[PDB]
């Protein structure tokens, strides 16, 4: 079918290039992610420093491309801890430009407990086709 | 209610340097934008949605996917380029004629006026003919998104406005 061909197509060109974490409260990164964060076979992990459980001003940003177009694009991200949750977010894109590069920033507002046991996993949806599943371990410095 | 901005103008302008800077992060290495970078956050107690969309030729013919519902539209300028400022008018009133855009809220940044040759406000007011703009309320501010000059006070009335209707 040509619509598996193009839901193929469509999966093939989308790439999680890197995300990063900031202090809300002066702009400062505390953490960028490399790193395949689209490969597979690999566990992604950030080491991020204690200090992030300190603020309460956390920025958390993303950036993406997309060989192709895309009519209706929106993510979903969620953080847990364990099986309990901590923050889950949403955000409708909608249109994507073909060959383009994109960028999404929200602004999010207690140590051997947290660290390796912290999880972000940002789900990518075409309308309801999944493109893209990402999972990234938290480890407090 | 959250609201959305919708921030644009021709590239090289300054877009995205001022909603970096008004973030308070680097601008040191800013590059062209080859899509939308968009910022999710919270400004005196509004929940805001600003996009901002690249500029260049090829992009540009994107902009109107964008337009949905859209509250404030941010007009950016290069107040040093006096090459462009006809097709930064044309730009504009185009935009002004968008029936998706329609009873939006237009701000207008003179971007760059830290710029040794930057024309004055009333220069870009007068070259793209804001006075002739009945269809939208609107507001022009000269600014500089490098040291940080006049950038709030241009979204805090803009934040003020489209509250107030
Ligand atoms: N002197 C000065 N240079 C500025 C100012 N703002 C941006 N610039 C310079 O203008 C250039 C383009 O700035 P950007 O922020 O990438 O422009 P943009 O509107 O996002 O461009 P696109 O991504 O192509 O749409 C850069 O070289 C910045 O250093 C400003 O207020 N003063
Ligand atoms: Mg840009």
């Amino acid at each position: 079918s040509a619509k598996d061909e193009r839901a193929r197509e469509i999966l093939r060109g989308f790439k999680l290039n890197w995300m990063n974490l900031r202090d809300a409260e002066t702009g400062k990164i505390l953490w960028q992610g490399t790193e395949d964060l689209s490969v597979p076979g690999v566990e992604h992990e950030a080491r991020v420093p204690k200090k992030i459980l300190k603020c309460k001003a956390v920025s958390r940003e993303l950036n993406f491309s997309s060989t192709e177009q895309m009519e209706k694009f929106r993510l979903e991200q969620k953080v847990y801890f364990k099986g309990q949750c901590l923050e889950e977010w949403f955000f409708e894109f909608g249109f994507v430009i073909p060959n383009s590069t994109n960028t999404w920033q929200s602004l999010i507002e207690p140590a051997s407990v947290l660290t390796g046991n912290v999880i972000i996993e940002t789900k990518f949806f075409d309308d309801d086709l999944l493109v893209s599943t990402s999972r990234v371990r938290l480890f407090y410095v | 209610r959250e609201l959305r901005l919708l921030m644009l103008g021709l590239d090289n302008a300054g877009k995205t340097t001022i909603l970096k800077k008004f973030n308070g992060e680097d601008v040191d290495t800013i590059s062209p934008t080859l899509g939308f970078n968009i910022k999710t956050l919270e400004h005196r107690g509004f929940k805001l949605n600003i996009w901002d969309v690249g500029g260049q030729k090829s992009l540009r013919s994107y902009w109107r996917n964008y337009f949905e519902s859209t509250d404030g539209l941010i007009w950016v300028v290069d107040s040093a380029d006096r090459q462009r400022m006809q097709d930064c008018q044309r730009e504009l009133q185009s935009l002004l004629v968008e029936e998706r855009l329609a009873g939006a809220t237009l701000l207008i940044f003179a971007n760059k006026q830290d710029l040794p040759g930057a024309l004055s406000c009333n220069a870009i007011q007068e070259a793209l003919e804001l006075d002739s703009i009945r269809s939208h309320h609107w507001r022009i501010q000269g600014c500089s998104a490098v040291t940080g000059e006049d950038l709030l006070p241009g979204i805090d009335w803009l934040l003020d406005d489209i509250s107030s209707r």
